[PDB]
């Protein structure tokens, strides 16, 4: 049995928001990357950092820490670059046009270009970013999101996560409630917000399979960790 | 042997 | 529009008559049974699937609505989606079974594309635990049509007409829901449980691209197939 | 132009 499970509404809000990953930086240089070498540098060695921070954030999520480590190995392989990817578009709310990869790595179209390949890519995440501008998202929300990609990406590749899913919508619910919206707006928004989960896995896809290309593998020098979380997506 | 198996022990 | 104005029984009523066949393949059991066979058959099956869900995306309410360069990009990108959860709604009450065909029902055992097989067996068996209506497939199949490509597209009230026909149809699934006697939280968890199979649906279909012009530069591929694969363009 | 378009026009 899970304590997920027993927890409130608001409890599961609270436990979500402070188990938080912070928002890391880049390495600094006025650097301004305008090849995909030092580009791809930076991201991948921001990727590796957070990646760390991910790991421990997952073991604080509620009913993640009930699962075998085998199941927990799983879930994290299958959905990282989910993970990293709505983290940044979080980040990148407030910034239009732009990601915020990092505090001092604000980054726009034109440089998205630099790696190439990929500029589609930059664009839906762009797309992404805007389309959680327009609906107002809510860091409560985002938390819950975030959560719900963890557990389900790699949930079937039971009844334990899928009962901890179903908990998280009504976490969902109670948050749009408390916000004062009607029944239809709750639902309607409750799609809305997991229909762009569909979005994060297509860019993932995508993302992965030009990350552990080749021809990407040889641009930089990898990380053994990020090399690993690569290899599980091999095809 | 991963390198995620270890760091979800510690 | 008229999609707007449509109540959701008229919905469900709209999409049902809009289905499409059927379609048998070319399977011979006396026939050697083998992959590349196997794909030739699929291949072929697709193809003739392809021609009805075109003219049946123009009966989906709100479709023909859009510029015909949409209608293009929306098919181009969920095509392999719409097959895929056609298929695993045929194979619903065929356990451990995928129901390519009236005449080709085929098991696991008949690398990469074992793991596709699998999960599509798992979205199948997915959707006879929660026992999946007619009435709800039909409306997870049209979120997949104008939902897969709305973020890849001035001035475009396109993509918010887009939304405001997905509100309908979601609209429509909780009505029908609450029509089943489940409750307000049955209503959500359910709901929110369809939808997060479709983020499943965008992995699977991006994989089996993956597959798919991976051995077209080794089957041979028809004209609208390969027209509708090379969408799907990088490397 | 392509196939899937001239399809969709087919009136
Ligand atoms: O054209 C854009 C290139 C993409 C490459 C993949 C990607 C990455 C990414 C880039 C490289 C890598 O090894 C792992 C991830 C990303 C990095 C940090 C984040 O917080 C979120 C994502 C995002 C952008
Ligand atoms: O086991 C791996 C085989 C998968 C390959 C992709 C796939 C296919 C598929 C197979 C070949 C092709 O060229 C296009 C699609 C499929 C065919 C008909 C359908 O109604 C739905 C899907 C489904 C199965």
């Amino acid at each position: 049995n899970s304590l997920a499970l027993s927890l409130t509404a608001d409890q599961m809000v609270s436990a979500l928001l402070d188990a938080e990953p912070p928002i890391l930086y880049s390495e600094y240089d006025p650097t301004r990357p305008f090849s995909e070498a030092s580009m791809m540098g930076l991201l991948t060695n921001l990727a590796d950092r957070e990646l760390v921070h991910m790991i421990n954030w997952a073991k604080r999520v509620p009913g993640f820490v009930d699962l075998t480590l085998h199941d927990q190995v799983h879930l994290l392989e299958c959905a990282w670059l989910e993970i990293l990817m709505i983290g940044l578009v979080w980040r990148s709310m407030e910034h239009p046009g732009k990601l915020l990869f990092a505090p001092n790595l604000l980054l726009d179209r034109n440089q998205g270009k630099c790696v190439e390949g990929m500029v589609e890519i930059f664009d839906m995440l762009l797309a992404t970013s805007s389309r959680f501008r327009m609906m107002n998202l809510q860091g409560e929300e985002f938390v819950c999101l975030k959560s719900i990609i963890l557990l389900n990406s790699g949930v079937y590749t039971k009844d334990h996560i899928h009962r901890v899913l179903d908990k998280i919508t009504d976490t969902l619910i109670h948050l749009m409630a408390k916000a004062g919206l009607t029944l239809q707006q709750q639902h309607q928004r409750l799609a809305q917000l997991l229909l762009i989960l569909s979005h994060i896995r297509h860019m993932s896809n995508k993302g992965m399979e030009h990350l552990y290309s080749m021809k990407c593998k040889n641009v930089v020098p990898l990380s053994d960790l990020l090399l690993e979380m690569l290899d599980a997506h091999r095809l | 042997h991963k390198i995620l198996h270890r760091l979800l022990q510690d």
